[PDB]
């Protein structure tokens, strides 16, 4: 009942934005993260961003690292990502993907990895 | 880090087993034991879905010919009953440190 | 106050993973900030409540039910997991608000000839409501009835012991979990 839906992408211009909103429910979307994982067609899936569960703290793929920017919302769950001055060779569907591991704080030494258990639909954007 | 998976096709007729395989610029197993890459499939017109985890034990919802072997570095699925099914494009995710280079990508 | 944990985590005995002991502890000042310093690779994995914020918080009751489980299950007891010991030994609500301490202890858990006074149980006809603790020793018909009260094709008898020695890999090698599970204590 894991439920990953998304929509917000479409056909944009490049060098302006666009926002990318991936809607949960099904499971307690305030415990544990939602990666962001891009396949431009011609080219294998291409990890874009991740965040912790509130917000605590947030990376970004080196490609982008910074011109991206991603924040969740809690008290509805959703998520919200907002790109920024869009390039060439980034025509790609967006999955927003949950990763089976429900987030912890702490340090553990046994870390299980991250792997998105269930994935969402994608939107396909094209600049 | 840079994934590189074999073979990016390995159109395999029905039933014998096909393995796929992985490498990695550096050892994936850490200090307590466990190998990370992550063996994502998605069939024609779907979204992808967990096939493998952390290399060895597979995410509950996947039949048992999805094994997948570890190492140190070279790491391979095994797909001992392949049918109609099985068919769709493979990954191998590092899940070790940020960014996850998401793997190349093989073919059915 | 001083709340004892100088039990929970240094008592001698261990607490095998069916027998649970969720030792309530309350009406008294804690520390959490003591915690931090023996495993030197702890677990510590906060769900619910962040580490260090938690010292200056608290709630009504805590209970650290200790145990002891192979290494490569310390990844097991987390809330939403759906492994052998979660489905039938021990689990976590999917709301969890505690710290799952977990720590290698080879010694005083690994004898030469190893120390089998630890079993789990790896059968069960249904999965576990949140917290359930179950001492059943009874003979698991993982096939059929006839009566049940010893044998041996296959009945089973749901509750096999681990091995554990200093040789054996980290995952096999024995980890004591103390899961926390949360106005009189707080310091
Ligand atoms: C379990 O016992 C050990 C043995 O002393 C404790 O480790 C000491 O903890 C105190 C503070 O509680 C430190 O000042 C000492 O430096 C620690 N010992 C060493 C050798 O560093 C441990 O804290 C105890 N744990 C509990 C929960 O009581």
């Amino acid at each position: 009942q894991v439920q990953l839906v998304e929509s917000g992408g479409g056909v944009v211009q490049p060098g302006r934005s666009l926002r990318l909103s991936c809607a949960a429910s099904g499971f307690i979307f305030s415990r544990y993260d939602i990666h962001w994982v891009r396949q431009t067609p011609g080219k294998g899936l291409e990890w874009v961003a991740l965040i912790r569960y509130d917000g605590s703290d947030k990376y970004y793929a080196d490609s982008v690292k910074g011109r991206f920017t991603i924040s969740r919302d809690n008290s509805k769950n959703t998520l919200y990502l907002q790109m920024n001055s869009l390039r060439v060779e980034d025509t790609a569907v967006y999955y927003c993907a949950k990763e089976g591991i429900q987030g912890y704080s702490g340090y553990d030494y046994f870390w299980t990895g991250f792997y998105f258990d269930y994935w969402g639909q994608g939107t396909l954007v094209t600049v | 880090v840079v994934m590189t998976q074999s073979p990016l096709s390995l159109p395999v007729t029905p039933g014998e087993p096909a393995s796929i395989s992985c490498r990695s610029s550096q050892s994936l197993l850490q200090s307590n034991g466990y190998n990370y890459l992550d063996w994502y499939l998605q069939k024609p017109g779907q979204s992808p879905q967990l096939l493998i985890y952390l290399g060895s034990n597979r995410a509950s919802g996947v039949p048992d010919r999805f094994s997948g072997s570890g190492s140190g570095t070279d790491f391979t699925l095994k797909i001992s009953r392949v049918e109609a099914e099985d068919v769709g494009i493979y990954y191998c995710m590092q899940a070790l440190q940020t960014p996850l280079t998401f793997g190349g990508g093989t073919k059915v | 106050n001083l709340c004892p944990f100088d039990e929970v985590f240094n008592a001698t005995r261990f607490a095998s993973v069916y027998a649970w002991n969720r030792k309530r502890i309350s009406n008294c000042v804690a520390d959490y900030s003591v915690l931090y310093n023996l495993a030197p690779f702890f677990t510590f994995k906060c769900y619910g409540v962040s580490p260090t914020k938690l010292n200056d918080l608290c709630f009504t009751n805590v209970y650290a039910d200790s145990f002891v489980i192979r290494g490569d299950e310390v990844r097991q007891i987390a809330p939403g997991q759906t492994g052998n010991i979660a489905d039938y030994n021990y689990k976590l609500p999917d709301d969890f608000t505690g710290c799952v301490i977990a720590w290698n202890s080879n010694k005083l858990d690994s004898k030469v000839s190893g120390n089998y006074n630890y079993l789990y149980r790896l059968f069960r006809k249904s999965n576990l409501k949140p917290f359930e603790r179950d001492i059943s020793t009874e003979i698991y018909q993982a096939g059929n009835k006839p009566c049940n009260g010893v044998a041996g094709f296959n009945c089973y008898f749901p509750l096999r012991s681990y091995s554990f020695r200093p040789t054996y890999g980290v995952g096999h090698q024995p980890y004591r979990v103390v899961v926390l599970s949360f106005a009189t204590v707080c310091g």
